Formats: structure tokens, C-alpha cells, sequence
């Protein structure tokens, strides 16, 4: 599977790295409140593989 | 001479087993899927069948769907004008079941068991057959699913006893109940609703899904088709999932929105709430378990035990609900979705394995071959071969300079040379002044139908061709062998021999 | 005895190449990538080595680095009250590299060969020599960077001319002119520069952005530290696109944030634009070039030819300077990264004794096979196997009784008997007359190192046999061969011969 | 996957050989002769040939 998880690492990343965005406010951290969705997702995904951090 | 392949024809879909060795396994069809959901549509003058078929149902208006509520009945259906009956359906939708059947074996086949449910009748019974030949099946046998269920733990072989099977279809219900009588099953009765079954749970918890939704967010989801499936969908494996598991998290993030924005549906569901939440299906089945009961005199404790069938059927609470208005431990590890067709394809295998007689041919009773050099015996047929074969080998020069070869050509066992029983002893001259070496010859022992044998000897290089042929006349096959056979048993220690083998000494030249 | 291992010594990092077969794989270590960063710590008792010491480097005091430098010399350091030579630390490094040589090998591995740069002097090399025996290798040459790539391309057996090669690693650059004269390999000239190499190519683009982003954003990135690390990263990934194609994107969403909130940097990078912030260091890589070609009294119509070393050789513009340099095409067969420790093995390979085979003519042009049931073509041995080689197959009868077989030997492609070549034909006879396909039929094919094939059929309870020598398999002009490579795919519908599934009807009850 | 035997007919007589084992032998009649006789009848119920 490799290649792949590897691939993903910085993708995975920047979900970390936008999951705390937060210093914010309205409506759009409804947009938030979608991403720590698929990126607590993403973990179970690769998870499947077992993949863990 | 192809296997007999077993198929559980279905209304929700059908499947395909088959026995090959001790084991029997259940084809898959050329998609995933062991499963094959059974449909069919026409587009092209071209069938199309199996989910490949479920995919493009909303372009062609014509898509056949389950017909098999249909056999055995008058019904017609119009396709561009043009009218078939179930069991042409049904039939194309067997084409394809031994089509890719063919596929997994390379092996043709044709002959089959076919299986259709406890309350079809004779009219249905020689439709579904019917629609057989049709494909192209010749059928060996046709019998109904529960029985053909109980050859999962394939009970005809135990004590008489009263057994029912509860199946659980995709979109059916059915339950059945059957003493086995003799060793075989007076089908005692039949009950159970038809419309019932899996996605009739998926549905509620779609259902309570929406509706909490609607509820703290205000919008009815069942309007705009995508959440609907996205819905659909999460809430089946949120069903599979809850075969197992104590709880489980749905999300469908992104799902659809206010002006706030993006709208995520989230949540944690446990088992309880699903349980009592389907507690309705729950109750509402065994009315026709009961009823059929009394339907025919039998008492709840006159049972054995319990079946199981129809792969909803693994399920927390069907399951607890059930053995407990009831006998024992629900029968298990038959993996529902396919155990009919597991079925099938044991009466298959069976109905192949008729066959017990016997026969002739000959096995020529003693074991033949010729002193070998040194003055031992080698074998050049074993004992008990066939009809008429051949054996050749080779075998060379004495000492230094032969210029001739004698073949004593003898029928026995034991290792030893005059140990046995002989036949005509014939030569080969004209062998040229070729020292101890490689001046190979090779000899044959053909043999001919009846018992007859010839023999060859031939040089090799300078093609010399002189041979016998033996009547068998003189060697005595009446006693004359089942006697001296256990003499090489007795005198086994005849191993012995090893010592002219060892007498290798005088090839000191 | 043991494989050579041949072994580059980087500054910077160090390689390792071993010798199999006749071609040279090189050992991968541990971490999965190929070479491994020469550089040293020590904890408790402990030596790590390579990598995973260069991450820990910042929480050691001790970590050894570009030793190197210091091999020729009196240099100790210090570290528990002890100093160290660099014969003992580079021995250090050597100890895990031969380790995982090993590692894959896995018969211990006693015999090395080292190189060093073009240049090192007397005590020098003897000194790095020492490094090895202390590392417990017995060091069977010494040889210079240079030579060596240049032999892994082995022109050494070429006539006596003139090369000139460049190195370029990572953060530093060298040059070497050498004269072949009798298949020996003498060192006319040094040049160099030790801080130019690709490392600073990746510095040139990633200072290019963080004056971008500041000249929009007016925030410093170099100042935040992994923003740095996420910069570095893209930039090199962005120079090896930038290598074969001519733009790319460089994309970090989320680089940072202001008080406005999250920050993106994207952009588009040209070749010629990056080759604008790099001009001036490829020029710079004129410049040794020259000096050494005055070095020699020199001028580009004397060097023959020339050979690229180090991986930041694939930027498109350096190599295009060379040409437009000297008028002269740079020989690159060769993966120019390891082509260095390449040349190492080798030289050891000679060292311990695999010579150089010449080794032709070694495959089969085309699919070899005999015909079967219905015309079809069965292939045993294929198009492109190496010669020297055998492969033999099992086939049964036709027809029950069949008392003979005709073998039809066809070389070709195309899965049809009429479409192939037809080599030879023969029949064997005598085969006990006996149901279909319960007779064994053994044909074997041989193929000498001449392209003359062998073939030989012998029943498996007769051995009674047949064979044929195809005579040429060859003697013709390689021109119908790749018009049949064509013609072969030309009608790629003949599968058409599934249509032999209905031959396949053969089974008659 | 029976024998195939051949057969020669005509006015004088005809003669059936078989290949059997190496080469081919004649066949025996419900009594003997190598040569069965061109000629066949009947009068009532079942029927003869030969001599």
C-alpha cells in the first residue's frame, strides 16, 4: 500500500494543520466542523490498513 | 459428463453452488459478489441480467423484476410490444447462472438442481423446471428451499424429527416447518408475509434518521435524492455494522445545509434504540411461526430445532427473540445468504454419485519379465496392469565381446531367477565385437488384448530384429498364481537375492 | 570465498554496489532508500550511524560530520574523554554500510573496494585504506571516484582517448580529466569548487519564494522553522518535475496565517525562469572545467568524451552548458547517481574474479509450442527466454483408443496453427490403444546456446519415444521476425479461436 | 468407441477381417467357414444366410 500512505502524509498533514485553524468565529467554522469529520475519517481509512500514527 | 450445478432461484436475488472435491463452494458471477441479485432488462434485442441489469433499470422502462412471484400462472409481460412468460424470464436469468457458471469451470454444464419454495405447487413446480430445459438446464432433480437448507447440516442422515426453518429473504419472509419422516420431509406447514425483510429495518432506521433530523434542523431529506441514497446507504451498514458490534457513529458530513451554511449530520446510535426501534418488525413476525404451529397440530416444544436462513437473519434481536419462544440454539455458521444454494448443490453432487456397478477389463495376474544378466529376475510388467499395454527397457552386453543374447522371458514374483515359473527361451545373434561398454539393446514386451504377449529384442544401431511371441498356454492362472504370489509373501526374505547382486564381483571383467 | 563489494565514499553521504549475476545491484539499507548519509553519533555505548543519526544530531553534542574533510590528517575529537581518527569514525560508517551489504547478502561479507575523490593524496588514501581494515575489511583496491564511474561505464577496454568526467553531488562539485592509456586509467587533472552543488540549486528557489511571499504578504517564512522545512521539501520536489517538463506548481495551502486568518502561497514556475536564478551557478561549473582543461594545456576538441556524475547532473541546463562548452554529448547511459559505488562493484568484481562473459545471442526470437486439439497452437516455450534452456509438458491423447499422436512443432506468435511458422512434424506410435486422455505423453523441448532446438515426445508408460532437431530456428534475416513481432498484434482479433470452446465438444456420452 | 471391422461382398462370396493386436485375422461363424456363402431366406418367423 505504501506509496500511497506515504503519498498522503501531507494531505493527512494539512488536515492537522487546518483542523486547529481555529482563532475564528461564525458560520464558516461550519465548514470546520466538516473537515473533522473527514479527517478523523481519513485516520480510519488508512486505519483499515493499519496504518496508525 | 459435466457436475450438477445447484441454484437457489429467488425473488429478491439468486445464487449458484457447486461441489468439486469433498468440498463445495458458491461461484461468484462475473461482477463481486457471490450473490446475484436476479433481474432483467433488454435494451439492445441484448438481455441484460444480474445487477449490471439493477444499474440501468431507470433508462429502459423495461426492466423485469422479480418475476418469480409469477410462475406457473398465465401471466405474460410486454417488452416493445412483444410478450413473455415467467419462465422465458426466469429462464434468461438462468442462462446467465449457468453462463458464468460455465466461466468458473471452462467446463460446459448442464445437468442441474434447481430450487423453489415450500408452498409452490405442480403448475409453478413444472414452471420453474419448465423455464429450465428453457435456458438449457436439463434439470436432474427440483426441490424446495428449506429442505434444501436442511442439507446444511443435511439432517436426512438423523433421527426422524419435526424441524423448522425460519428464512428471513432480502425482500420476503417465509417460514416453514417439516417432520422428517422416514429420513425424508413431509413438509408439515407453511406460513409467513410477503412483504418482509432487511430493508425493511435498513427503513426504519432511515426513517428514524430523517425524522430526528427534520426535527432539530428543520428539512425533510427524503426530497433531494442524494442524501436520500447517501442516507440509504449509511443506514444499511450502519445494519451490518449492528450485527456485531454494541454501537456504532453515523456521519454524513456535508450532507445538505441552511444559511449558516454547510449542514452536517452526525450522530451515535446504540444497539437498544435500533432494537426497540425495529421492535415492530420484531413482534410482528412470528404471527405466521405460531399459526403454523397449530397449522399443523404440533406443539412448540414438538419441534427439534430451528433452522435459519436468509442472510438478514443475522441479527441481534431476531435472533434473542427467537429461540426462546422456542426449542434450542438457532443452527448456525451456514452462511445464510447462500445456504439454499449450498443446498442445491449437495443434492447435485449426490445425484452425480448414482452410479455403483462394476465391470471386467483384466489385470494380467502375474507380474512379468525376463532373467535379467547376472541371473536375476526383473519385472518388465508389474502385476496387476490392464488390457493390453507395452513395457520396453533396455538392457547390454554381459562381458567383454558378447556376440550373443538369450531372453528367458519369465512370469512371477519373487526375485529369483528360477524362483518362478517359465516360458520360451529365444536368442539374439549377430551382434558385432563391441567390448563391455555402451552397446545397448533395446526389448520390449508388447502385450495384446486377451491375455496374449509378444515380445521384441532389438539391437539398437545395427537394427537387428529377432523376437518371439508367447501363447499363453502354459503359465497356470487358475490357482497356480494365488498361490505363488503368497509364496512371495512367506518367503518375502527371498531378498536375499542381493547376493548375485553382490556376485557384481565377477564384472571385474 | 566472499563477494567484492564495492564502495563509495561520500563526504556528504556514501554508497554501497554488489555484483550478482553479470549486471550490479545496489544494496538498498534499512531505511529503504538507497544511499545513506555519512555521518555518526554516540549515545551510551552506542553507535548509530546514516540517517537515523543525522535526525538526532541536534540532540547530541556528538555527531561526527563530513569527516571527510579530515581524513588525511592528525585531526582527533573528543568525546568521553576520548578522541577519535577519522580512519575510526568513516571506519564507523563503514561497519553499519557492510552490515547491511550483508544484511542483504546474508553470507558474511569479507572484501570491500573503497574510492575516494579524484584527488586524495599518499597518506591520504592509505589513511582512508586503514579506516576500512579497522572497519574489519580487507580492501583489495583503492580506487578514485572518477576512474570508477567511468568504469561502471567501462570504456576502459575502449582505445586509448580522452575523458573528462564531472561530479556534481549535492552541496559540492568536482571535475576530473583522465587519460586512457593501455586499458589503464591515469588522473591528468583536479578541479572543483567545495560549496557549489544542487543543494544550493534548492536554495536559489527556495530564497526565490520567501521574497515572493514577502514582497506580498510581508511575512518572513525563513523565520518560521518548519514553514522553512515545508518550503525545502516543495522546492526540491518542485526542481525534480522542473527537470523533465517545463512548469510546474509549487502548492502549500496553509503555509500560515496573519491576523486576517489562514495564508496560501501557490505559483507557477517556469524552466526558463528557474533557469534565470540559476544561470550563474552553472556558469560558475564552467569554470573549474576550464582550469583543468588548462591544467592539462587543454582545449574541448582533446576530450573524447565525457561522463556525468551525482544526481543534480539531470538539470536540464547544466548539461546544456556542457554542450554548448565542449560540442560534445555527455555519455549519461548510466543512472548518474550511483554510478560511482556501480563502478566499484565492478572493479571488485573483477577483483574477485567474475571476468567479463560476452554472453549473446541469448533468447529465443519467438514463441515455441506444438499444435493441439483443434488447431490451436499451445506455446511451451516463449518469445524472449534466454537459450541455454529447457521446458517439457505433459499432454494426453485425442480419442479414446488413439493409438498414435502427430506432433506439429510451430514457432511464431499467434495462437493459431495456420498463422505460425511450421518447423517440423512427427508422429508416435504404439501407445497401448486406451481411453482418451489417461495415457501421459511427455514432450520436452531443449534449446542449445546455438538456437538449435531438440524435441522429443515419450510415452510415460512405454518410454517408447520420438525426437527431432529443428535445424535452424535461425538462418534467416531478423526482418520477417519483427514484421511478425507487428503481425502478431496486426490481427490481434484471432482470438477468435475461443470459437474452439465449441470445438471443444470433442466429449461425447 | 466399438471395433471397425471390413467386409467384402459380392455374387460368389464375401469374407470379414478385423484388426486385431499387430495385424488383422479373419472371424469365426456360428459354425465355421473363413468363407460364408452368398445367399440368405426365409419362410416364416425368423431368417438365415449363408451355407
Amino acid at each position: 500500500a505504501q506509496s500511497l500512505a506515504s503519498d498522503l502524509l501531507p494531505v493527512l498533514d494539512n488536515f492537522e494543520r487546518a483542523l486547529k485553524i481555529e482563532t475564528d468565529n461564525e458560520q464558516a467554522k461550519s465548514i470546520l466542523q466538516g473537515m473533522e469529520m473527514v479527517y478523523r475519517s481519513l485516520v480510519d481509512a488508512l486505519k483499515k490498513e493499519g496504518v496508525e500514527a | 459428463m459435466s457436475k450438477i450445478i445447484g441454484i437457489d432461484l429467488g425473488t429478491t436475488n439468486s445464487c449458484v453452488a457447486v461441489l468439486e472435491g469433498g468440498e463445495v463452494k458458491v461461484i461468484p458471477n462475473p461482477e463481486g459478489n457471490r450473490t446475484t441479485p436476479s433481474v432483467v432488462a433488454f435494451k439492445n434485442g441484448e438481455r441484460l441480467v444480474g445487477e449490471v441489469a439493477k444499474r440501468q433499470a431507470i433508462t429502459n422502462p423495461n426492466t423485469i423484476i422479480s418475476i418469480k412471484r409469477h410462475m406457473g400462472t398465465d401471466y405474460k409481460v410486454e417488452i416493445e410490444g412483444k410478450q413473455y412468460t415467467p419462465q422465458e424470464i426466469s429462464a434468461i436469468i438462468l442462462q446467465y447462472l449457468k453462463s458464468y457458471a460455465e466461466d468458473y469451470l471452462g467446463e460446459p454444464v448442464t445437468r442441474a438442481v434447481i430450487t423453489v419454495p415450500a408452498y409452490f405447487n405442480d403448475a409453478q413446480r413444472q414452471a420453474t423446471k419448465d423455464a429450465g430445459r428453457i435456458a438449457g438446464l436439463e434439470v436432474e432433480r427440483i426441490i424446495n428451499e428449506p429442505t434444501a437448507a436442511a442439507l446444511a447440516y443435511g439432517l436426512d442422515k438423523e433421527e426422524d424429527q419435526t424441524i423448522l426453518v425460519y428464512d428471513l429473504g432480502g425482500g420476503t419472509f417465509d417460514v416453514s416447518i417439516l417432520e422428517l419422516g422416514d429420513g425424508v420431509f413431509e413438509v408439515k406447514a407453511t406460513a409467513g408475509d410477503n412483504h418482509l425483510g432487511g430493508d425493511d429495518f435498513d427503513q426504519v432506521i432511515i426513517d428514524y434518521l430523517v425524522n430526528q433530523f427534520k426535527q432539530e434542523h428543520g428539512i425533510d431529506l427524503s426530497k433531494d435524492k442524494m442524501a436520500l441514497q447517501r442516507l440509504k446507504d449509511a443506514a444499511e451498514k450502519a445494519k451490518k455494522e449492528l450485527s456485531g458490534v454494541t454501537q456504532t457513529q453515523i456521519s454524513l458530513p456535508f450532507i445538505s445545509a441552511n444559511e449558516n451554511g454547510p449542514l452536517h449530520l452526525e450522530m451515535t446510535l446504540t444497539r437498544a434504540k435500533f432494537e426497540e426501534l425495529s421492535a415492530h418488525l420484531v413482534e410482528r413476525t412470528m404471527g405466521p411461526v405460531r399459526q403454523a404451529l397449530q397449522d399443523a397440530g404440533l406443539t412448540p416444544a414438538d419441534i427439534d430445532k430451528v433452522i435459519l436462513v436468509g442472510g438478514s437473519t443475522r441479527i441481534p434481536a431476531v435472533q434473542e427473540a427467537i429461540k426462546r419462544e422456542l426449542g434450542k440454539e438457532p443452527h448456525k455458521g451456514v452462511n445464510p445468504d447462500e445456504v439454499v444454494a449450498i443446498g442445491a448443490a449437495i443434492q447435485g453432487g449426490v445425484i452425480a454419485g448414482e452410479v455403483k456397478d462394476v465391470v471386467l477389463l483384466d489385470v494380467t495376474p502375474l507380474s512379468l519379465g525376463i532373467e535379467t544378466m547376472g541371473g536375476v529376475f526383473t519385472k518388465l510388467i508389474e502385476r496387476n496392469t490392464t488390457i493390453p499395454t507395452s513395457k520396453s527397457q533396455v538392457f547390454t552386453t554381459a562381458a567383454d565381446n558378447q556376440t550373443t543374447v538369450d531372453i528367458h522371458v519369465l512370469q512371477g514374483e519373487r526375485p529369483m531367477a528360477a524362483d518362478n515359473k517359465s516360458l520360451g527361451r529365444f536368442q539374439l545373434t549377430g551382434i558385432p565385437p563391441a567390448p563391455r561398454g555402451v552397446p545397448q539393446i533395446e526389448v520390449t514386451f508388447d502385450i495384446d488384448a486377451n491375455g496374449i504377449v509378444h515380445v521384441r529384442a532389438k539391437d539398437l544401431g545395427t537394427n537387428k530384429e529377432q523376437s518371439i511371441t508367447i501363447k499363453s498356454s502354459s503359465g497356470l492362472s487358475e490357482e497356480e498364481i494365488q498361490r505363488m504370489i503368497k509364496e512371495a509373501e512367506e518367503n518375502a526374505e527371498a531378498d536375499r537375492k542381493r547376493k548375485e547382486a553382490a556376485e557384481l564381483r565377477n564384472e571385474a571383467d
